[PDB]
């Protein structure tokens, strides 16, 4: 009987939506402070949906970093479940690249440097999110140099130190780990081989794993079979390469760590490192990348 | 993720893909959706008589409005 959300809480326009969930911006009324709330009907989840909506609000209040949505309120009504986090208004990493218009190596080696400080706080807490892509990595606000945002812990998983378990299959397909596709034992490496695929598409605008038959695109992903071909990849710094290299290594074992990858030096002494040239074929690929992306999702939608 | 899809972003899309033409080719869907895909759209886009067709011009915009 007791109703706080719908007592303190307006709720205005949809923000996003998920397979099971809406974002609604909303605002505490009495302070006239807005927030994004998402919210999840509960009245006919399974006891197993319950379980990982109950995980996912475990996890939201326990990660508190620049680089990660942040949970304001969490609010069990008869029906719903709300989940309040400070809103952020910049949209997807991914549009806004193509937005802006330009882009360099210095710009990905920022914007990965702020991906991998939300990883390795993610692991420094015991949490692997599982489902690192773009559609999950936000922009704090339309400011320019606006923070990005790691959002959607939906699918991640709580881990205990360094111990790898087979937690199940789970993520989305041209981001998935060897390891995962194998059905071996996995942990934190999952997030970075999905940070290699992000840093690979930052680069040239289209991702490294792609087929049209998943059976053979998860084969590419299992043989490490991604390539940097001409002319695009003649411009991209050795260390750039290298950095990814190191991400999409298959061995989990010998995968660079988010700590490691913070130290490489097209990270950390990206100023003379990185190349500042702007990559013209990379935005006018990753507007395509984009627009495959929304196609594939809207033609199943319509299907 | 954000599953929103509206009609402006499915045309729009649409156009990206058939490098801002006003209409799409078959070959262009079969390059660039995965071949079940490109087949629905061939089967279920309109042909397009608008300003600068050509033989084979399918109607993306008239497709996506229909649905979103
Ligand atoms: N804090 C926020 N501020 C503003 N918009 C947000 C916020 N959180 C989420 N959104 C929007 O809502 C969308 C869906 O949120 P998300 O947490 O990814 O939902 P989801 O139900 O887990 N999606 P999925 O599991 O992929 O079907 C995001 O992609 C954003 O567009
Ligand atoms: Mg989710």
């Amino acid at each position: 009987t007791c109703t706080r959300f719908t007592e303190e809480y307006q709720l205005f326009e949809e923000l996003g939506k998920g397979a099971f969930s809406v974002v609604r911006r909303c605002v505490k009324v009495l302070a006239g402070q807005e927030y994004a709330a998402k919210i999840i009907n509960t009245k006919k989840l399974s006891a197993r949906d319950h379980q990982k909506l109950e995980r996912e609000a475990r996890i939201c209040r326990l990660l508190k970093h620049p680089n990660i949505v942040r949970l304001h309120d969490s609010i069990s009504e008869e029906g719903h479940h709300y989940l309040i986090f400070d809103l952020v208004t910049g949209g997807e990493l991914f549009e806004d690249i193509v937005a802006r218009e330009y882009y360099s190596e210095a710009d990905a080696s920022h914007c990965i440097q702020q991906i991998l400080e939300a990883v390795l706080h993610c692991h420094q807490m015991g949490v692997v999110h599982r489902d690192l892509k773009p559609e999950n990595l936000l922009l704090a606000s339309k400011l320019k140099g606006a923070a990005v945002k790691l959002a959607d812990f939906g699918l991640a998983i709580e881990v205990e130190g360094e111990q790898q378990a087979w937690f199940g299959f789970a993520g989305t397909p041209g981001y998935l780990s060897p390891e995962v596709l194998r059905k071996d034992p996995y942990g934190k490496p999952v997030d970075l081989w999905a940070c290699g695929v992000i840093l690979y598409i930052l680069l040239v605008g289209y991702p490294p794993f792609w087929d049209e038959d998943q059976h053979r695109l998860y084969q590419q992903i299992k043989a490490g079979a991604y390539d940097f071909p001409s002319p695009e990849w003649d411009t991209v710094t050795p260390e750039a390469k290298d950095l990814i290299n190191k991400m999409l290594t298959i061995n989990p074992s010998k995968r660079i760590t988010a700590a490691e990858a913070l130290k490489h030096p097209w990270i950390s002494h990206r100023s003379t490192v990185a190349s500042c040239m702007h990559r013209q074929e990379t935005v006018d690929c990753l507007k395509k990348f984009n627009a495959r992306r929304k196609l594939k999702g809207a033609i199943l939608a319509a299907m | 993720s954000n599953a929103t899809d509206t009609a402006e972003q499915v045309i729009a899309s649409f156009r990206i893909l058939a490098s801002d033409k006003p209409y799409i080719l078959a070959e262009e869907l079969r390059r660039e959706l995965p071949p079940d895909q490109a087949q629905y759209c061939i089967k279920r886009m309109p042909a397009y008589s608008g300003p600068g067709s050509v033989p084979g011009a399918l109607d993306y915009a008239a497709f996506s409005s229909a649905l979103y």
